[PDB]
């Protein structure tokens, strides 16, 4: 009824879209060629007889990447029409993705969409899935975006972005392809959950105790996020919360709509047995700077909303006293014009967990979305890497090459500098 | 003869609702099917009160049950107790309010309210005298707080002299449960104060306290919370449901206890509470039920009634027992907590006696207080609605539904000339 | 005593009689061979209403079928009660119509009709005393519509004493069928205003709505659809054909229902209708059975009730109920719907009850109503045939069998004045 | 007792004959020597004892392509003389086709035609397949028509035609053959369903998976269109639509009688088990402009009349859903002098399929018969291309040579030029 529809786009999307797709079949029992020997039906609709599809769309610019999912194990899975390729990539620009090489599928895409979207009867809205430094993550999703605002409107829209790290980057042109991409599709999203790289690797180091954790790794734990942020909708509960609640909750005023997401508890086997794993325990693990997805500095920063979606064995009233003690802490200190600032779910299922992943099996789990001034940090910080290069021209040509205008270059640093004053304002006491 | 009309809005409304269900039914000797299975003709006496008699001996409740999303209805369809309820009277949406009062009452509660209406006419017309209407619902919420508010102006308008109560769960001062639930809360209070006779207020963190600290529950479940509240529930409605030897009814209890029209909050409570263990160790005698009625402890509202003066008390009492100690209870109440009563009310507590314990039990008692300390909670209210509102923090989620500053703005005054009400009587000699 | 004839026309016609058909063997207890196999003397007492009495203990429809083409005559033949049927009464054309009314009334259908008419006669000869004729068909065909008027203009010219009813399937106002189903219709209208009794609106996109919303069929069939139609027809004789209280009969609802000459044009309706779970949830008492019968989303014509007045509406009853209890239910309709009756008929509603109710219920009713309201289907035929008449679209289609304009502009014309005599008593004071 | 009489013309003819009783033949039982191990009735005449014989005749002015019915699979189902063979062809001259060649046989065609018609007792009409490019498909065909018009006066006439593609011709002088049968066969015909076979190959590619669709493939899909339009005839159903009512439903004005075929679904068996092929889904393919069998656009156009002609598992009530939310969409747009534009065949019978056959075994289908303004702007093309080749009398003196005269060209380009008027004139509103 309350269906969801995912899209990946791009290789960090469709990935992680493997990772989660992955799990969700993990969860309701669906096997990698779409059989069972009702639940799952938000996000996998059904087909004649014994056979489930994903609510989905995969999307890249070029093919090697979606032909692993073809190829590979869950390749009765998916319907062949949901797996979109071009030939050419975006080449790490934004051009190429939201203008030259994107205007060629944008339409197929949409198209698409709007057959899942035909089959639905009770639309929650969309997941979608990609990164802020690539060409097609960044270009095709901000042509995307648009597009979907136009069509379907006030239906909600949700993004999961791999942000780009403070000293950790793959690309030279990432803060170009940043910046230009969260220009563009600032007025066409409702939410969009921030995660990095460096982060989740810290936490795969430190926490779960991993030498060398892989793309794979981070994947994985991103699919957890998600499955919590899901699972309200999913399975039945003792207090819900569904995706038209966090933008509500989450978002005090239209631009500053980028929570942090954190979940605990992140634990190996081995460290599991020792241990036992309250709702205190884990929440407090969580309002941690260490175990948080991002690089970035609660304690310099206040809290403007806080989200907790608990899941499993747990207990209203548990999760009451712990928010409480929470609430004392001198760590954490909230806006002054937000005296209610904690919005709770609570999930009777306990999180599933992958055959031969990295993390231990847990009778508990919590995720937290959280908004805070912090963030305007890492803006500040992008914006200065963007004027550094910007102030040379440096990489400039190849995006007027494919017809972008140098003007919106300076139109996007200008509504970024805007976005930082913002911040800014908004943190300081009435 | 005396028709109750019962409604539920939202996922708090609907999980105390079929509790409050499941407690009559075991009362009225009913059974999952609705089929009597009980052993005494006064269990059927007074059945359709609550019940509507249907073909081959089967009874279904008069309730209906309203959500924007249909998860929750779902479950209750799939709990025990969930095939006794007719299917027509389960009105559904498929989108939700996102947790937002607008949607709840002008949106999508809008598209939704119609059909329920419609079902609620039916519902009083089959009656043969309608006493009126019981609404079980949270404020804090979308479909709960704006539906709700918007379901009972429309029953209002079309039943205006018939009695509107309503059960509502209020938001908790130590702890939000959401981040704009002072806007729901004030935008519903502005409603109700115009709207309803009279408001059982009830506050999960009083409850807790309750479950833990009385009850000896070391994790309380939602469920729990849920069963003292249908407790209560059945408790002001059992002297119209059974015969007694002084018995009230909610016209009754709503003169008794509402001097003004405005200052229709009360705070419930309900005795014997004990734990498993130690029950054995103390015998239920109605002076020892009168102590535990009149205490902070045993309140469902977290407010100090010793923070201000009670205006009435209503107590309920079930079971056989002896009228002349009651009123000796009553008077020694009056008498050693003065202070605590205001003195322009002479003998401001009301009593009621129904013979029909509940079961378990061979006596029991409900308490309806009417006490000034209530205001602590609207100000607490309309302090963070403040900090929000003057910063216009979360408003676009609200405008963008079409409403206007303007609304909230009265809302905020009206609830302020409440409370400045409440502290006038406090204070008068 | 008492015989009806009954007439089929085209597939529509053909199907739905077939129900019919099959509706009245079970209730009078004849098997598919044509035996009866009943318990009671009451079933064959007046059987003589629709059925011939052959040799060696057999009944047989007094039924004609027709249609110009065979398939379907074929498919009767093949079903379930096929056999039941006189071989001579089958009468059928090998051509068609091609959905075209010209070819139905003058070309193909004129080729037919002496040979149904030759059938008809002798029918009506069978009989002691011919009550009169129920045509079961469409309007927006050919064959039923074009064919079924000419037969009808025949028959009344024949026996213009005799009663003529339809059981007329009236085109939808969402979505069309066909393309010419306007001309079709209004054609068949003109003719049908001058020459029925008295014609009962039937509409898919209303049985559709009554199928899905209130019986709860996810997807409904035609044979469901048609099944309910039958149940209708089957109580609007139930009266003629078992003894009962107040009994009715086709002349007394014709004097009742009908003012004036032209506006005979009725929405027939029929209650009880439930789930097959939630039958068990509620019990058929009479004020049940008045309550369902008096409201929009009951009706079987796609027209909102409350968009007019009613002029008159007959309720007929069947089973065993008190006859103060339907009175009083009759007199509280009238009284609290108050505008929605027209203030010059006093007690314009007529009662019957038959003592004899159908199988599987202990009491069933079948309403007829005669709305002001039916107007608006009336003006949206108009509406379309002006469309497409004014740019002579199709023309050559009619034209080309040899019918004239003029024909076509005093159909439009005729429609166009019973619509302004529709509003005329509607508006009246 | 409904009986079809069919007449297949010149190679495209023939060659899609071939694919339609092939397929009768096994919807029917009917073995390739004519035995069986009462429906088939309307389309075979049955002879003795265990035998059954088409309701068809194959001509050719040339014996290549009718010599290989005669020596291959199903040389036992026809009887010799309902195979009638030339000795030369037309060479893609209307003048040979009608006139030099076509007269030598006229007679004979026309006499087995009458032989045929005097086994009937309840004879419906003629479906005529042919092309509109050949000389045979073109001067034959309208000499037949013409011949038809006198000997059996207002008995119903239906063609099927291989319509020229916009930018895939075999011949050259296909814009002369096409304009002058056209001109020819208009006042002859009642209703003649138009095919393109660029159309088609490309519903081959896209929707079938087919890299290289071949003749063979077009004309198979081909006889599905055509089994749906005579279903209702050969079987029983709910609601039903007969030869006679085409064109009653579907030309509003004598010469506007080009309504247009879709079918829906065409699937490969590996891409429909990941789908539930629902009436409002199929239905929604139908009118999506990609699915079509003619390359236009009925977006640019308006719809006049549409008849949508079901089978299978099929459930009215879900059929009027579907049409009510098809009747809301902005991509169809329908003339203002028709408020009604839907006519609806509903029939038990599941589309059959050929084993070995490129599409896949579905519950339901669908056959969309249309008639739009759009179709006005082929006729443009075809009327441009006649007026590039005539300004310049390119290969007029063939026409000449072979008794045409040239002020007949003439008379057949004025004709068009009206018909494209009339096109017009529909068009706008009242
Ligand atoms: N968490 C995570 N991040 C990834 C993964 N793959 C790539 N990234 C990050 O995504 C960014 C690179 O973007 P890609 O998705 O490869 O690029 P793209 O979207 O295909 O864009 P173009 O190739 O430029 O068209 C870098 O910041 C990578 O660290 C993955 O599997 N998981
Ligand atoms: N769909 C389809 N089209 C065909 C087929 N064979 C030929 N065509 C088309 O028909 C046209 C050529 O006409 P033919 O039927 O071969 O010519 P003809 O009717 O025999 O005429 P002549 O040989 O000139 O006497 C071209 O547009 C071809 O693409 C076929 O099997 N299927
Ligand atoms: N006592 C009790 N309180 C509950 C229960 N469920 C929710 N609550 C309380 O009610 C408030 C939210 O109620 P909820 O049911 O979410 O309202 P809703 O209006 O249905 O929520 P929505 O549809 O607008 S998102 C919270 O303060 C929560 O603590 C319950 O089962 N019992
Ligand atoms: N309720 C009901 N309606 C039907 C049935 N069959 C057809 N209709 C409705 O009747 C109309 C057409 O009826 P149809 O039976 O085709 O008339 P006809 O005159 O026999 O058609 P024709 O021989 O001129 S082509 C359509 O609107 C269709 O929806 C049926 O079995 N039950
Ligand atoms: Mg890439
Ligand atoms: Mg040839």
């Amino acid at each position: 009824m309350r269906e969801c529809i995912s899209i990946h786009v791009g290789q960090a999307g469709v990935q992680i879209g493997n990772a989660c797709w992955e799990l969700y079949c993990l969860e309701h029992g669906i096997q990698p060629d779409g059989q069972m020997p009702d639940s799952f039906n938000t996000f996998f609709s059904e087909t004649g007889a014994g056979k489930h599809v994903p609510r989905a769309v995969f999307v890249d610019l070029e093919p090697t990447v979606i032909d692993e999912v073809r190829t590979g194990t869950y390749r009765q899975l998916f319907h062949p029409e949901q797996l979109i390729t071009g030939k050419e990539d975006a080449a790490n620009n934004y051009a190429r993705g939201h203008y030259t090489i994107g205007k060629e599928i944008i339409d197929l895409v949409l198209d698409r969409i709007r057959k899942l979207a035909d089959q639905c009867t009770g639309l929650q809205g969309f997941l979608v899935f990609h990164s802020f430094g690539g060409g097609t993550g960044s270009g095709f999703t901000s042509l995307l975006m648009e597009r979907l605002s136009v069509d379907y409107g006030k239906k909600s829209k949700l993004e999961f972005s791999i942000y780009p790290a403070p000293q950790v980057s793959t690309a030279v042109v990432e803060p170009y392809n940043s910046i230009l991409t969260t220009h563009t599709t600032l007025e066409h999203s409702d939410c969009a959950f921030m995660v990095d790289n460096e982060a989740i690797y810290d936490i795969c180091r430190r926490n779960l105790d991993i030498e060398r954790p892989t793309y794979t790794n981070l994947n994985r734990l991103i699919s957890q996020i998600v499955s919590s942020i899901t699972a309200s909708l999913r399975f039945d509960g003792a207090l819900n919360v569904d995706l038209t609640e966090f933008q509500t909750n989450l978002v005090p005023y239209p631009r500053i709509h980028f929570p942090l997401a954190t979940y605990a508890p992140v634990i190996s086997a081995e460290k599991a047995y020792h241990e036992q794993l309250s709702v205190a325990e884990i929440t407090n693990a969580c309002f941690e700077p260490a175990n948080q997805m991002v690089k970035c500095d609660p304690r310099h920063g206040k809290y403007m909303a806080c989200c907790l979606l608990y899941r499993g064995d747990v207990v209203p009233k548990d999760v009451n006293a712990a928010i409480a003690t929470i609430k004392t802490k001198r760590s954490i200190q909230f806006v002054d014009w937000c005296p209610t600032g904690f919005k709770v779910g609570i999930n009777y299922q306990p999180p599933t967990v992958v055959p031969g992943g990295d993390l231990a099996k847990v009778q508990r789990a919590v995720c937290m979305l959280s908004n805070t001034t912090a963030i305007a940090e890492a803006w500040a910080r992008l914006d200065h890497k963007f004027d550094l290069m910007y102030a040379k021209r440096a990489f400039v040509h190849w995006y007027v090459g494919e017809g972008m205008e140098e003007g919106e270059f300076s139109e996007a640093r200008e509504d970024m500098a805007a976005l930082e004053k913002d911040y800014e304002e908004v943190g300081v006491d009435s | 003869m005396r028709e109750i009309v019962h409604i539920q809005a939202g996922q708090c409304g609907n999980q105390i609702g079929a509790k409050f269900w499941e407690v009559i039914s075991d009362e009225h000797g009913i059974d999952p099917t609705g089929s009597y299975h009980g052993d005494s003709d006064l269990q059927l006496e007074r059945i359709n009160v609550y019940y509507n008699e249907a073909a081959g001996n089967k009874y279904v409740p008069r309730a209906i049950l309203v959500d924007l999303e249909p998860g929750t209805m779902d479950s209750v369809r799939s709990g025990p107790f969930g095939q006794i309820f007719r299917p027509d009277n389960f009105v559904f949406g498929q989108s939700g309010a996102g947790n937002n009062w607008a949607k709840g009452h002008y949106t999508e509660g809008a598209e939704l309210v119609d059909s329920v209406l419609d079902v609620v006419r039916k519902e009083s017309e089959s009656c043969d005298c309608l006493q009126g209407f019981q609404l079980t619902h949270s404020l804090g919420g979308g479909t709960g707080s704006g539906m709700g508010t918007l379901l009972i102006s429309k029953i209002r308008e079309e039943y205006p002299d018939r009695i509107m109560n309503t059960f509502s769960v209020v938001p908790s001062p130590k702890v939000s449960d959401t981040v704009v639930e002072p806007y729901n809360a004030t935008l519903s209070v502005h409603q109700l104060v115009e709207n309803t006779d009279e408001t059982y207020c009830i506050d999960n963190e009083a409850l807790y306290d309750i479950c833990f600290r009385t009850l000896k529950l070391t994790t309380p479940t939602y469920g729990d919370l849920n069963h003292l509240v249908s407790a209560t529930m059945s408790g002001v409605t059992t002297c119209l449901r059974f015969p007694g030897q002084l018995n009230a009814d909610l016209r009754k209890l709503a003169v008794n206890m509402v001097p003004f029209p405005r200052l229709h909050f009360f705070m419930p409570g309900f005795a014997p509470l004990t734990s498993r263990g130690s029950q054995q160790y103390r015998a239920l005698t109605v002076p020892e039920l009168t102590q535990q009625m009149f205490d902070a402890k045993n309140m469902m509202a977290a407010c100090d009634p010793r923070h201000g003066r009670y205006l009435t008390v209503a107590a309920v009492f079930r079971g056989r027992m002896s009228m002349k100690e009651v009123d000796e209870q009553m008077l020694n109440v009056q008498n050693k907590n003065s202070s605590y009563f205001v003195e322009w009310i002479p003998n401001n507590v009301k009593t009621a006696v129904c013979d029909i314990p509940p079961r378990g039990l061979k006596m029991s008692a409900t308490f309806i207080g009417n006490s000034t300390a209530i205001q602590e909670l609207f100000k607490r209210i309309s302090e963070q609605f403040t900090a929000m509102f003057r910063r216009k923090a979360f408003l676009h989620w609200y405008t963008g539904e079409g409403m206007d500053e303007m609304e909230f703005t009265e809302a905020e005054s009206n609830m302020n000339d409440l409370v400045s009400e409440y502290q006038q009587y406090q204070d008068a000699t």
